[PDB]
């Protein structure tokens, strides 16, 4: 396929290939919870965050008092406001910290609940993440070690749980979705004995679906397996890509890794068969091809 | 006119479509079960947002922070006379078509066609009319629909909007949500539309129409904030204190029969519902079943055992089902320590902010609160509410562990269920087994809360009733009336029945001689 313009993107630990026109939604996650990329200017930021511990500052538990606990510095001028995580929580907090990246400013906020009897532990981590957080163009590719997020890196190899999800449309391809996720941890079940069942009962049930594709797809040294379904009603045709590597338990660059592409169900335009998707189940399969071939760990120092 | 009166529905368990906050793809669109295999599409819809996710994968993506409504969903605008384009601005692709798409369609066409030329409509001037006793209903305040009234009602344009809402976060946030909608979406058009000055859409008023689990969200509502918005309110199938059936699924795992569910075993399920205050709010609260047990351990005989103190094993013994059954982390807990593997699957306990049994101790204290707000503040001082009550559904009522517990309950106590219901396994036997009910023995004050609608039983679907709202409709075998007679309906399939359609547009026509005009 002429991957002309094409764009290579840095998600998390990972890079991969879009075509130029691609429409992009990206979110990253640290020990579970979204690290939010904010447009805020510092002045702004500033503002926020002292307009929400003023908010805090105004609300009651219902018997341990006040809502709010109180401000944490993390250094590097990164703080965390730190409340109950409910009117009747006992055990756990939100904390909920901003942080910057460095040396070109950018600002994020990422919150989420932390134990009582964590509360040491947790503060490490944002001291941390605010040491660590480097800077970098939106296209930039990093050579040194680290988790790309927007408009920054988590820099190090140190474990930690990451995850990120991307999901991205094609002008030229109306219905279509394809998604791109990792995370940390092996997964429980393995693909292809997972939908298995499902994807029989499919077949069984419904003589316009097919599998275009079952079996492995290593990806360099990804050991990528894939299920590849299609099927027409109404007129209209669908598709349901499936790739996985099953991931190591512990490890930052072999962790779980999904790519999917779907054409779900669309409308007739005014009493008219939806616009196709794709040409044709060809180039469908040379689209998903293209693109999860393009996907490698990002080489590093 | 024009003077509109918005119809505002509000969907129930697993009802909305969501897709990633950040990333935009689909991860819920029910249907999701082995049932109905019956359309193509709709197979895929499930293979996409679900089949194809692994455990931990799925622990990720269903989670109510993470998460948003998504209304892109299939539409059948059927005969509503709606375009697809008006009924997805109408937010109709928000919710699962089958079960909603067709009520939200039929109230369309009914309410645009009661009085034409000086004539009563199809419907309108016939089965409308209907005594409401004959319809099931019990509180004997309320009388039937009449002429005046249906004239009255004709001089309003009615417009049903679809509040789907993000099910795993708390109703309570989910109420917030569709206070948005209604003042940010809904009303808005209006003042666009018909060029409505700021008095005007202040007097506006919007009639709720819920369904299942969207009955607690349309209270915590009216209920817990100011929002005389609302002229009225019609239930439909809630779960007012609960069910009983969380408990089933949790341990057992959804039957294979289920339309829409979060998993096949006690682990899947668990790992989802564990974590979201939106589904683990329809556990049975405290004042469910007027505060009776509903979890029996049984002996082979059927015969309720003791425990320690020789008291009956049937829980919750004192009033508390948080503390008893929801925290409880022995063998008959609602997560117990087998299960506890379940609640966090991202990493080893130690290397985590949040510790994963805190975070689930924390969240059921949040919903006994939640529970208790939601009591004490009742109902909707114009509710019109029904319900499926039918003994030949037994909807997990009474929740059955049959067997000898001794072995599980010796000290150093081991041994595991099979993650679907019993702790019968190659290495042991005569163990206990959740079995269907209802109990062998029962409480005679137990007779009129027994089968439901699969899963809400009639002790949580009768609350409404009990706690005085105006009107009750108590449709199936454990109501009367020459109009209801057929077996009780389904839960998921609950407005799809002539009873359900029936009992909603009758509130609605009822609600309505309260607007002002
Ligand atoms: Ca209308």
């Amino acid at each position: 396929m002429d991957k002309t313009g094409w764009i290579t993107h840095c998600f998390g630990r990972f890079l991969i290939d879009l075509p130029p026109d691609a429409v992009i939604n990206a979110g990253y996650y640290l020990w579970g919870d979204r690290i939010e990329y904010l447009d805020d200017k510092p002045t702004e930021l500033a503002a926020r965050v002292d307009r929400l511990e003023q908010e805090w500052r105004t609300q009651r538990h219902k018997s341990k008092g006040n809502m709010f606990l109180r401000k944490i510095d993390f250094g590097n001028e990164s703080v965390g406001l730190l409340s109950w995580s409910s009117e009747v929580a006992s055990k756990t907090y939100l904390l909920d910290t901003y942080v910057t990246s460095k040396p070109t400013w950018h600002v994020y906020r990422w919150k989420g609940k932390v134990s009582v009897d964590r509360e040491q532990h947790a503060v490490e981590i944002s001291r941390a993440l605010a040491r660590n957080l480097r800077s970098r163009a939106p296209k930039e590719i990093p050579s040194e070690p680290g988790f790309c997020i927007d408009h920054a890196y988590i820099a190090g190899d140190s474990f930690q749980v990451e995850r990120f999800g991307v999901g991205v449309t094609f002008p030229e391809h109306p219905g279509a979705r394809f998604e791109f996720r990792s995370s940390t941890g092996a997964e429980l079940n393995s693909l292809l004995e997972r939908v298995d069942g499902f994807v029989q009962n499919m077949l069984s049930t419904f003589a316009g679906m097919e599998t275009l594709r079952k079996g492995k797809h290593p990806v360099g040294s990804l050991p990528g397996e894939e299920y590849l379904v299609a099927g027409s009603d109404k007129g209209q045709r669908g598709y349901t890509f499936m790739w996985e590597v099953q991931g190591k338990e512990e490890s930052l660059t072999e962790p779980n890794l999904t790519a999917g592409l779907a054409v779900l169900e669309r409308s007739n335009e005014n009493g008219k068969p939806p616009p196709p998707a794709f040409k044709s189940d060809k180039e469908a399969l040379e689209l998903w091809d293209t693109i999860v071939d393009s996907i490698r760990v990002r080489p590093t120092s | 006119q024009t003077a509109p009166l918005p119809v505002i529905f509000i969907p129930g368990i697993m009802g909305t479509n969501l897709r990633n906050k950040a990333d935009k793809s689909e991860v819920w669109r029910p249907p999701n079960g082995l049932w109905p295999m019956d359309d193509l599409f709709a197979s895929i819809g499930a293979l996409w947002t679900w089949a194809w996710r692994g455990p931990k994968a799925r622990q990720e993506l269903l989670k109510a922070e993470q998460v948003e409504v998504d209304d892109q969903g299939t539409i059948d605008v059927g005969q509503s006379g709606l375009s697809e384009e008006a009924a997805r601005l109408r937010g109709w692709g928000k919710v699962m078509r089958s079960a909603y798409n067709p009520v939200m369609g039929l109230m369309e066409r009914r309410l645009d066609n009661i009085v034409s030329r000086r004539e009563l409509q199809a419907w309108w001037n016939d089965e409308a009319l209907s005594p409401p006793g004959d319809q099931g209903e019990e509180q004997g305040k309320v009388g039937p629909i009449d002429e005046e009234e249906l004239l009255r009602a004709s001089r309003y344009q009615f417009d049903v909007w679809c509040a789907g809402y993000n099910w795993l976060q708390s109703n309570r946030q989910s109420a917030l949500d569709v206070r948005d909608y209604i003042e940010n979406t809904v009303l808005p058009f209006y003042q666009k539309e018909c060029g409505l000055d700021p008095e005007q859409m202040r007097r506006m008023k919007v009639i709720l129409v819920t369904h299942s689990m969207g009955g607690l969200v349309a209270r915590a509502l009216t209920q817990l904030h100011g929002y005389e918005r609302v002229l009225g309110v019609v239930h439909g199938v809630q779960p007012a204190t609960g069910s009983s059936t969380i408990y089933h699924h949790m341990r057992c795992g959804y039957e294979g029969i289920a339309q829409v569910v979060l998993g096949r075993n006690a682990g899947e399920v668990t790992a989802i519902v564990a974590n979201s205050a939106g589904a683990l709010e329809l556990a049975p609260s405290a004042e469910y079943r007027e505060g009776r047990p509903w979890l029996f351990l049984c002996d082979a005989q059927g015969q309720v055992l003791k425990d320690i103190d020789g008291k009956p094993r049937a829980y919750p013994q004192n009033q508390d089902p948080y503390e008893e059954i929801y925290k409880n982390t022995t063998w008959y807990g609602l997560v117990p320590e087998q299960n506890s593997q379940y609640l966090d699957m991202s990493d080893k306990k130690e290397g985590l902010r949040v510790g994963p049994r805190d975070n689930f101790e924390d969240l059921i204290d949040s919903i006994a609160n939640f529970h208790g707000e939601l009591s004490a503040a009742g109902y909707h001082s114009e509710t019109y509410a029904h319900y499926g009550a039918d003994d030949s559904r037994h909807s997990w009522r009474d929740l059955i562990w049959k067997g000898d517990p001794t072995p599980l309950e010796t000290p150093g106590a081991t041994l595991n269920d099979d993650e679907n219901g019993t702790y019968n396994s190659w290495f042991r036997r005569g163990l206990p087994t959740i079995v269907q009910g209802p109990l062998e023995t029962g409480n005679p004050l137990d007779a009129s809360g027994s089968g439901g609608d699969e899963t809400v039983p009639t002790d949580s679907g009768q609350a409404p009733a009990l706690a005085g709202v105006k009107a009750s409709f108590r449709h199936g075998s454990k109501g009367k009336g020459q109009a209801n007679t057929k077996r009780g309906y389904e839960h998921q399939e609950s407005y799809n029945d002539a009873r359900a359609q029936w009992a909603a547009l009758y509130g609605v026509i009822k609600i309505t001689q309260l607007a002002d005009w």
